[PDB]
């Protein structure tokens, strides 16, 4: 059982292992931009006026 | 002196009676989580508290203070009317909360069906409807009137407002109003009792190797309260009536008043919860 | 032998790990620490909804940002309409153990699971009138927890037994298994373009799933506890997680670490719900003390408190086009904010 | 006009389902809940079998024109309990559990072992807080043949069994030979021990010696939990 089932996990650790990684800069820096560029189209971040909100 | 001492009394009384029995309204009416069937006897017991405080205690306190009556005869009936009224719609309320309980204690499989929100309204009313029949119908018309040359002249007088009566209502309102609720309530309360030391003794055969002081200590005060409260005055409502020349009217208006003491005790013995103290702070602060 | 196959792993884990420490050049907090925060976020309630019996688990917006529906413990399913606040379908159930509820992109379908170990599918739409059991899928071992409709014929659930299927609705058979966790899995969520899946399972691990290959590619090890709630990124390359241990954390795929926790001394309660924004900017949290709390992603504070539950908060979900947001709990009543 | 025509369809629909919300909620008021739980050979299939008669289970039986409905679960087979939380709500709970056991071993600790560690596990949830707890002790006739001209000892296996006495208080059935009484006690006490270190007054528990055969199950569970309702319904007016 445990014969091969330990045998299992060495090799999905090894396809998890042969991977690329990028910086985290530029991680960071993509999702900051991301949130600055769609800043303006959420009506939670910024009050809407009454008019245009349905719930009110 | 005097007249300012008392004076100083019957405002504390009144921003007393009136501050618990708002808060209690207040409180029931803006949490949702205590919507409870049980608690419609509770506002309605409140309702009925807060304006017996707002309309016969000032008035009362004033014809007192001024030693006249000086208002219109009309306004003297409206207001004998509405302490007749009150007073009786404040203790068949609690009747009805005494055989709530008993109910829900000694019925609990048939609790449910029993009591629902559209009953509750009706028993309410009724309740409401008998305070107040025996109320306004036979002292609006002169039922009540009585026949000796003193109340003949008060009557005719537009600056006395004294309360004469016959026998017959004198009896029959004390009947209607006080003496009927009380052994219901006894009779009641002696079943909770016997229930919780039956369930007592249940528990202490069951596991006392390994492990009646709340019982007492909360029926004693529950009925004590209401019976110290109101018994003196309706015995002497008739004994006054029985045979004149007994008791003086002093005495009356003093046990009169200790009865209204009665409707600012009520928020502190049937709001203490752990329910109404959560909430009483959120709404106080 | 079995102990030697045993030693092998160790040593690569190792070098997972040494490899993940080489890419840190900098923190999450030192790259964006110039941004104006948002200040202070005032909402107050618009809608509330009554008419459950009993406390609430589970609810999923529809697409049109008007209809949702919702599931509870006195087994039935009620579509409302936020707008009018006026009912439209009430679903009985077999049974009265339910967990999770979905609701269709096109808005056809409507599915449920719970303690037995059975995904009921429903058609809203059909001759006669009358909502109808539509399918009805079974071969699970373990309770469901989630369950997510990949398409309008195909949808993905994840059971209690440590293992996720891809079901087919018109054969009723499974077609790909998900295997290798430990523990229970409790959540999991869609990508925007439908290709891969994230599930958190009660080992303190979220793993990252390809419904097409149908094997594990990545694997996260960031929490200490069991969790509860997945939510994942609109831009596709992040999600976060909520734990019992009361924090929340932002894992990210490229760089394949984590790279803000969002924890605060004065709360030891679970998390059962995380949801985001359209923009992604705020991230919403609920909590077991009964409120919900709102963050923020790229600063790690708190911006509001949305409180006016009487019971603990169990779902949590942001329109699509985001006009508000819903919160059920188990006071039997759902709230729209806005 | 269709404006007016589809609001008035509108709120008729909403109308239709309120009244039958209406209805159901007496339904769902009247019935009352309860969770079947135990070890693995307790007999509750057996116990479950008798009942009806007159991955989850069902069963639906009136008494005294009063609706019980039980939940047995057999699908979840796990250590770790987690859907145990659903089940914060339920008027009571029924363990079963075997009570001539002793001498068996699963190798593990002698069963009541792990029996005692799973009552003392659900004791102390926090979500099982105020939830009471019937207890059945079955197989009442093989530990008696076990306990009479047996080589088998439970002092072996439970050692504090050789210093205790049989209860002053205990009331013994027809012609019981004395040891298989002071068994029975001992196991009953190594429960009530458990049930007895945090009560704090909000729930107990209710031993019972039932064999299989019995016919008298349907009444203790009526009689157990109206107690149960009895004393909840006194505690919240403050009077015991
Ligand atoms: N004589 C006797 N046999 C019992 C008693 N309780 C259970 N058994 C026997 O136990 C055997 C196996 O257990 P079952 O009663 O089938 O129940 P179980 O194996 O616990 O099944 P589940 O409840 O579904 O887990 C059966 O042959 C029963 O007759 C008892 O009190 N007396
Ligand atoms: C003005 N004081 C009145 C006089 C008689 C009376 C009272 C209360 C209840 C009754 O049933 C009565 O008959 C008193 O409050």
């Amino acid at each position: 059982a445990s014969i091969a089932q330990a045998r299992k996990l060495v090799e999905q650790l090894k396809m998890e292992a042969n991977i690329d990684r990028i910086k985290v800069s530029k991680a960071a820096a993509d999702l900051m931009a991301y949130c600055e560029a769609h800043a303006k189209e959420d009506p939670l971040l910024t009050p809407v006026p009454a008019s245009e909100n349905p719930f009110r | 002196v005097w007249v300012v001492g008392m004076g100083i009394v019957m405002s504390l009384i009144v921003l007393a009676i009136v501050f618990g029995n708002v808060l209690v309204i207040t409180a029931i009416a803006k949490f949702e989580r205590l919507q409870t069937v049980t608690n419609y006897f509770i506002t309605s017991l409140a309702c009925a508290d807060l304006v017996m405080g707002l309309a016969v205690v000032p008035f009362g306190a004033a014809h007192i203070l001024t030693k006249t009556w000086t208002f219109g005869n009309f306004w003297c009936e409206f207001w004998t009317s509405i302490d007749v009224l009150c007073v009786t719609a404040s203790i068949e309320t609690l009747c009805v909360i005494a055989v709530d309980r008993y109910f829900a204690i000694t019925s609990p499989f048939k609790y449910q069906s029993l009591l629902t929100k559209n009953k509750a309204r009706v028993i309410i009313l009724m309740v409401w409807i008998v305070s107040g029949l025996t109320s306004f119908l036979p002292i609006q018309m002169h039922w009540y009137r009585a026949t000796h040359q003193e109340a003949i002249n008060c009557y005719a007088e537009e600056t006395c407002c004294d309360f004469f009566t016959n026998q017959a209502y004198a009896i029959a309102s004390s009947i209607v109003s006080f003496y009927v609720p009380l052994v219901i309530m006894v009779f009641v309360y002696s079943r909770v009792f016997q229930e919780a030391k039956r369930q007592l003794q249940k528990i202490d055969k069951s596991e006392g190797r390994f492990h009646e002081h709340k019982a007492l200590k909360t029926l004693g005060i529950i009925m004590g309260t209401f019976t110290l409260c109101w018994l003196p005055f309706f015995i002497v409502n008739i004994v006054h009536v029985i045979q004149d020349n007994l008791i003086r009217k002093e005495v009356y208006i003093l046990l009169n008043w200790i009865g209204y003491v009665n409707s600012g005790f009520n928020p502190l013995i049937y709001c203490r919860s752990p329910d109404f103290r959560i909430a009483f702070q959120e709404l106080l602060c | 032998e079995l102990d030697q196959l045993r030693q092998e792993a160790e040593q690569l884990k190792n070098q997972i790990r040494d490899a993940r420490k080489a890419c840190a050049d900098a923190t999450l907090s030192q790259i964006t620490n110039n941004i104006d925060p948002v200040g202070r976020i005032q909402m107050r309630t618009r809608r509330t909804l009554r008419g459950h019996l009993a406390k609430i688990y589970a609810m999923h917006w529809g697409t049109d940002s008007r209809l949702l529906v919702s599931a509870s413990q006195d087994g039935k399913l009620i579509i409302w309409d936020s707008y009018t606040t006026n009912k439209v379908h009430a679903i009985p159930l077999r049974s009265s153990w339910v967990m999770t509820c979905a609701y269709a992109p096109s808005g056809n379908y409507v599915a449920c699971g719970g303690l037995d170990n059975i995904c009921s599918i429903y058609n809203l739409k059909t001759r006669e009138g009358n909502v109808r059991v539509s399918r009805e899928l079974a071969g699970h071992t373990g309770y469901l927890s989630c369950c997510r409709f990949l398409d309008d014929n195909q949808i993905v659930t994840s059971s209690g037994d440590t293992t996720c299927a891809l079901w087919d609705i018109e054969t009723g058979q499974q077609t790909t298994t998900f295997t290798g966790h430990t523990g229970d899995v409790m959540s999991l969520s869609l990508a925007p373009d439908t290709r891969l899946f994230v599930s958190g399972a009660c080992d303190a691990s979220a793993k990252l799933w390809d419904v097409r290959e149908g094997m594990c590619r990545q694997t996260f090890t960031g929490h200490e506890s069991d969790i509860n709630a997945i939510c994942f990124f609109p831009n596709g390359n992040a999600f976060a997680t909520g734990s019992d241990d009361a924090t929340c954390r932002l894992f990210d795929l490229r760089a394949d670490q984590e790279l803000m926790t969002y924890s605060h001394d004065n709360i030891i309660c679970g998390i059962t719900s995380v949801s985001f924004s359209k923009s992604g900017r705020l991230l919403l949290a609920g909590y077991d003390d009964f409120n919900c709390n709102v963050w923020d992603a790229l600063k790690a504070d708190r911006a509001g408190v949305l409180a006016g539950h009487d019971n603990r908060v169990s779902c949590l979900g942001v329109t699509d086009d985001g006009m508000a947001v819903a919160t059920g709990s188990w006071d039997s009543f759902l709230k729209i904010w806005n | 006009e269709d404006q007016r025509n589809e609001e008035k369809a509108q709120r008729e629909a909403n109308k239709k389902i309120e009244k039958q919300l209406q209805k159901d909620k007496q339904v769902y008021r009247a019935t009352h809940r309860l969770l079947l739980l135990g070890a693995g050979e307790s007999g509750k299939s057996t116990i479950v079998k008798q009942m009806r008669i007159l991955g989850i289970f069902e069963t639906k039986f009136q008494v005294d024109k009063v609706n019980f409905h039980m939940f047995d679960v057999g699908g979840q087979r796990d250590e770790r309990r987690k859907w145990i939380q659903c089940f914060n709500d339920v008027t009571a709970i029924i363990f079963v559990v075997a009570s001539s056991s002793y001498n068996m071993v699963i190798n593990q600790t002698n069963r009541l072992q792990e029996a005692l560690n799973l009552f003392k596990s659900i004791w102390n949830n926090r979500w099982l807080r105020t939830i009471s707890v019937i207890l059945f002790l079955n197989k009442q006739d093989l530990l008696a043949e076990k306990v009479l001209a047996g080589k088998s000892k439970i002092e072996d296996y439970f050692p504090e069994f050789a210093r205790y006495t049989t209860p002053e208080d205990a009331t013994p059935e027809p012609g019981e030979d004395p040891r298989v009484t002071r068994a029975k006690y001992f196991i009953r006490d190594e429960f009530l021990r458990i049930s007895t270190a945090s009560g704090d007054g909000r729930h107990y528990c209710y031993p019972h010696f039932t064999c299989a055969v019995d016919t008298e199950n349907i009444r203790r569970v009526f009689n157990d939990c109206r107690d149960i309702i009895q004393r909840m319904h006194l505690r919240q007016y403050e009077l015991l």
